[PDB]
């Protein structure tokens, strides 16, 4: 067991908690179930509260708020006594009192702490603060030493990745069979990916969670994967006949459902110009591997160019972007990049050209931004989940990232696209220890 | 109806050759592969040989590798085990099954009809 | 290959009661497990396929559970009728075929 707990100057109050940051399960958010110790002494004729203030911040203005009295406890609402508060309260002595809390959804992120930032204020953020102190009425004067205020996060967490993951190991196996040497590594490779792909028919594509089981587009989506369980079986086929190279040509086949599912389900972008004085247009074509990824996980770029003018791609430029838009009343919007590749690959004309491109977006690098949003170690801000109905006007902080392919061409604006992403974090007696 | 016979077990000294059939009635073979599944007295199940019979396709357990030979016809709707020289580890019951194929369900019931077996025993007495 | 253990080698129960037998697998197989079950003297049978669908004409009082790489046997309420040696397997591809050892049930 682990609770925390921050006393007071005076020594005239205690809170404990049993967690730190508080998870948002989109639907709900986890309830605060504190316990407060008081010692009547001192307040002997004075009473305490308990008070929660969601605010953003000289320009200082809130969100949400709500108070709760701790004694005395007459008109016990939430009277359902939550397991931990009880056996906190009867683990410590008779003087300790229950309160709980119950939040509607709000923004939880914070901007970087740069000299003269891009909005209203300096050193702003948004933050919830748990707070204690001591009185007889709600309008006197407070004293600091007889008070408490803390300090607690609103989290939010990446929904599941089996199919992710599936994915990764399919490929990893796919890989590992292309430089493969002997039979029993390509055996071996092949059943991990047929396990794979059993196992990932079975779950559902983000893109179809409202559609019915019995959807035509499900029925599509398991076809897709019965075929590629065929084509994995005809590959271990002939590996164990024993033909190894064979088998790695039979194995190849694999791409094609691969590319057929990425055009489908995967993020996607393509554009086309022709300039004058040419007589065909100039493609250009990406695609993300993943629609989640985790902070320090690699992000993938898949990048293709067929040109059909006469001019020449002198280099290529991938990049990815944060997109901050601050849902207040000033709807004030501005972008920061993140990370930046800037490799010399040339395309001749009338030629094709295709590779993959990993960046891996983090803070150490962007110390110096002006206006980059943070966490709350701080790291980069997880994107925001949309709204489910919810007036965008009073979110607060919306975050959300994209990834641009930028092609530079000779004899001169140039031609790029745009995939967005999202990037989140995963799902992981008592003594009191300081918060 | 559906159900599987087989036959051919016997008493075979060591280093000798003995040939068992899986015949089937109430459906064709070349819809389902057919397997071969070995019993000892007192042990548990363990998984022969087994074919395809639309591809021609055969595989052997680890054990009897080198040895043993499966082939099947269709007319006569008969899977055949040919058995090389015993080493007298093998004398156990021996029962056939069947499996369908990949798409659907028939591959997910897998060994939905066995048989119900036959002796083999090796031995010098 | 791909080996699958079973951990209760001889269990003891009487008429009624609810008994469970597991069993782990080595590799990740995609609910590729079947339970089977043989009287003495007999063909085996199979229960339960995909580890959690129950065949045509076996008694509704089975059931099996998948998690991870752990699938459970549970028979509510056993019968005289319910006592043979119960046997793991999978089924992954047609040369990746193992059983494992046998569980026993017996009266206390
Ligand atoms: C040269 C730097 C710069 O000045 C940037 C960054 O720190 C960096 C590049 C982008 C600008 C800025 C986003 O943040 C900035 O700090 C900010 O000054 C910019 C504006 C004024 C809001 C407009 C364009 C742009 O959104």
């Amino acid at each position: 067991t682990r609770v925390f707990k921050k006393a007071s100057p005076n020594g005239k109050l205690t809170v404990y908690l049993g967690k730190r940051d508080f998870v948002d399960h989109i639907d709900l958010v986890d309830p605060v179930d504190g316990v407060v110790l008081v010692d009547p002494e001192y307040l002997k004729e004075r009473r305490v509260y308990v008070t929660l203030t969601c605010a953003f911040r000289t320009f200082r203005k809130d969100l949400f708020v709500a108070n709760v009295q701790s004694f005395p406890p007459a008109p016990e609402d939430k009277k359902p006594l939550t397991r931990l508060q009880e056996r906190l309260i009867k683990k410590l002595g008779e003087h300790a009192y229950p309160f709980t809390f119950e939040i509607p959804p709000n923004l939880p992120c914070s901007v970087t702490l740069q000299p003269g930032p891009e909005d209203t204020g300096k050193a702003c953020g948004v933050d919830y603060e748990v707070k204690a102190f001591c009185a007889e009425n709600l309008e006197e004067k407070i004293h600091k030493r007889n008070s408490v205020r803390l300090v607690i996060r609103k989290v939010q967490y990446a929904p599941e990745a089996d199919l992710e993951d599936n994915w990764e190991t399919l490929n990893d196996n796919l890989k590992v069979i292309e430089k493969a040497d002997n039979a029993a590594q390509v055996k071996d490779a092949l059943t991990k990916m047929r396990a794979a792909a059993l196992d990932a028919q079975k779950a559902t594509p983000p893109k179809l969670e409202d559609k019915s089981p019995d959807s035509p587009e499900m029925k599509d989506f398991r076809h897709g994967f019965d075929i590629l369980v065929g084509q994995i079986d005809d590959a271990l086929k002939l590996a164990n006949e024993g033909k190894v190279k064979e088998a790695q040509a039979a194995a190849e086949q694999l791409k094609t459902t691969r590319n057929a599912y990425i055009q489908k389900y995967l993020p996607t972008a393509e554009t086309t110009r022709q300039f004058l004085m040419s007589d065909k247009p100039l493609h250009l074509e990406a695609s993300l591997d993943k629609e989640i990824y985790y902070h320090g996980e690699p992000i993938s770029v898949n990048v293709h160019v067929t040109n059909n003018t006469n001019k020449t791609v002198k280099k290529i430029k991938i990049s990815v972007r944060q997109y901050a838009d601050i849902c207040l009343f000033n709807t004030a919007q501005y972008k920061c990049p993140v990370a930046m590749e800037e490799a010399d690959d040339t395309v001749a004309p009338s030629s094709t050209f295709c590779k993959v491109y990993t960046l891996t977006p983090f803070l150490a690098n962007n110390r110096e931004k002006r206006g980059l949003a943070l966490d709350g170690d701080t790291n980069l801000a997880s994107s925001t989940l949309l709204r489910e109905g919810a007036n965008r006007e009073i979110l607060g902080i919306i975050v959300s990232y994209k990834v641009k392919v930028k092609l530079v061409v000779s004899r001169g604006s140039d031609v790029a696209v745009e995939l967005p992403f999202t990037l989140m974090h995963p799902k992981p007696d008592i003594v009191f220890e300081d918060f | 109806e559906v159900q599987l016979v087989e036959s051919g077990g016997g008493l075979v000294q060591p280093g000798g050759s003995l040939r068992l059939s899986c015949a089937a009635s109430g459906f064709n073979v070349v819809d389902f592969s057919l397997h071969w599944v070995r019993q000892a007295p007192g042990k548990g199940l363990e998984w022969v040989a087994y074919i395809s019979s639309s591809s021609g396709s055969t595989s052997y357990a680890d054990s009897v590798k080198g040895r043993f030979t499966i082939s099947a016809d269709t007319s006569k709707n008969t899977a055949y085990l040919q058995m090389n020289s015993l080493r007298a580890e093998d004398t156990a019951v021996y029962y056939c099954a069947r499996w369908g194929y990949w798409p659907g369900e028939p591959w997910w019931k897998a060994f939905d009809y066995w048989g119900q077996g036959t002796l083999v025993t090796v031995s010098s007495a | 290959d791909i080996q699958m253990t079973q951990s209760p080698s001889s269990l003891s129960a009487s008429v009624g009661d609810r008994v469970t037998i597991t069993c782990r697998a080595s590799q990740s197989v995609s609910s590729a497990v079947a339970w089977y079950q043989q009287k003495p003297g007999k063909a085996p049978k199979l229960l339960i396929y995909s580890a959690s669908s129950l065949y045509s004409g076996v008694p509704s009082r089975f059931s099996g559970s998948r998690s991870g790489t752990d699938f459970t046997l549970t028979i509510s309420s056993l019968q005289p009728e319910d006592f043979a040696t119960y046997y793991c397997q999978q089924y992954l591809y047609y040369s990746l075929v193992t059983f494992g050892q046998g569980t026993k049930v017996e009266i206390k």
